[PDB]
Parts: structure tokens; sequence; C-alpha cells
């Protein structure tokens, strides 16, 4: 959920 | 894809690229461009070892090559019925196109759907870096016994890992200490179940049967959990 | 006739695409 694509 | 997709695509590599508009006017229409070879989908003797095949599996996997043009080529839905998911990894091995994380894991279970002696689980990572927080996920696997991974990533260290960790514990320390290395703090770790070698079972991935807290539970919780979640795939 | 034709422009769409996608990638790999 959180935070973006790594 | 469709026209407005595609200009979508080069309308968004001019914002991420220093002289994007120039990327486009050198390859938009261009005539001399390299033909890649669209992939074989790797196929198996019933004398090949599963740890062999997980390598040609990669390789393949691989092959694609991390999808850096920041427009995704195949929509996942994580709650499709495994079947859909199934058709859609079948759809990208005919279009060949770059892949990233996610993508790779539907890939993975798609390609060893005829290894029954060996199990798939999902495994995601939420990181921090940078004030700010990252997602990856590869696809776990158990054979004989000891867990490895198959996946894709922008790092060689947080995709691929043979089949050799006594324990899931070991398995995901090493991406623990990759990500390290590379500066991330590893926050959370989900864990799926052990995914059906049916590609048209009718049910859903389960992807979070254990949501690890790695912070909040210190290091010997961590590894309690893990080996805790190793014991629910196996029975 | 008309099929075999419209299967030749989109199967060949979809490689001029292809090839731009993977020279586009190429470029952002090496960014």
């Amino acid at each position: 959920e959180e935070g973006e694509e790594y | 894809m469709d026209e407005a997709t595609w200009e979508r695509m080069w309308k968004h590599v001019a914002k991420i690229h220093p002289d994007g508009e120039k990327v486009a006017q050198r390859i938009r229409g261009a005539t001399d461009l390299p033909k890649i070879p669209i992939p074989s989908v790797p196929t198996f003797q019933p004398s090949t070892p599963v740890p062999e095949r997980l390598e040609a599996v990669q390789r393949y996997i691989r092959e694609l090559q991390y999808n850096h043009t920041g427009t995704q080529f195949f929509e996942i839905k994580k709650s499709r019925p495994l079947t859909g998911l199934m058709d859609l990894a079948k759809e990208m091995t005919k279009e060949a196109l770059p892949i990233k994380s996610l993508e790779a894991v539907i890939l993975g279970i798609y390609l060893t759907n005829s290894m029954p002696t060996l199990e798939r689980f999902p495994i995601s990572f939420k990181t921090y870096f940078s004030g700010n927080y990252f997602r990856h996920i590869v696809l776990g696997v158990n054979f004989a016994g000891r867990y490895g991974a198959l996946g894709m990533s922008r790092r060689e260290d947080l995709m691929y890992k043979p089949p050799a960790f006594r324990t899931l514990s070991e398995l995901v320390l090493d991406f623990e200490a990759a990500y390290g290395r590379c500066w991330h703090v590893l926050k959370k770790v989900k864990l799926g179940q052990s995914v059906s070698h049916d590609p048209h079972s009718v049910e859903q991935i389960e992807w979070k049967h254990s949501v690890l807290d790695v912070e909040r539970l210190g290091r010997d919780d961590f590894r309690k959990e893990l080996e805790r979640h190793a014991r629910d795939m196996r029975l | 006739v008309e099929k075999a034709k419209q299967k030749s422009a989109q199967q060949e769409l979809k490689q001029r695409q292809r090839a731009e996608i993977y020279a586009l990638n190429r470029v952002m790999t090496e960014l």
C-alpha cells in the first residue's frame, strides 16, 4: 500500500 | 497498446528524462531499431533437477528486462482468480515486453506450475529510504526443505536466490542485508500462502497470511514469526 | 483476406511498438 514501487 | 496509451507513455518519458523530448524524437518512427528476439519460454526434461529448472525460469524472466520506461504494460489486479492471472502470464510470454516485480511474481508462478514438488509463495517488502517508503515483491520458493526466490528488481541482489537457504528466516534476512547495503531499512515483510499449481484454479492468491512488523517484533521474535509462517505453509 | 490483412496490421503495430519500447527501455535503464 503505502509508498512507491521499489 | 492503443494510441492514447502510447502517447501517454511518451508524454511521461518527456517529464522523467533530462532531455525527454529528444529521446522520443530519436526513437519514435525510427527505421533502424534493433530487432529484439522474442524470448523462448523454457520447457523442462523430467530428468532435470528442479533447481536447474529454476535457473532457466529466472533466465527467461531476466531476458524480458526490468521495465524502466515508466509505464507498466500489464495491469495486475492482485485479487483476481488465479486462472485470470495465469491467462495474463501467458499474454506476457506472447507480448514479450519488459516487466516489473509484481509481474515477475505472476510469471514465476505460471512457469513453475509444472513443478508440484516446488512450493511458491509471495514475499513483499516495505522499506524506508531517504524519508520515504518503498514496496517490493518476489516469489519465495521452497524445494526439498530449502528456500530461494524468483523475481525481478533493479538490483541483482533483490530478486533471484537459489533454493539453498535452510530456513525461511535465513532467506528473508538475506534480503534484509541486501536492502541494508543500499541504505534501505526493512520495515515490514508480508508473506503469502503456497500458490496452487492448477492454472485454472478459481481461488485467489493469499498475499498477506503473515504481516511482520520488523521493528516492533525485534530480532528474535522476527525470526520466530518467520519460522512460524514456514510451519503454517508446510501444513 | 480481410481478416488476414487486419492480423498483419495488428501484428505489425505490436512489432513496431515492441521495438520502440525496448529502445526506450535501454535509454531509461542507462539514465
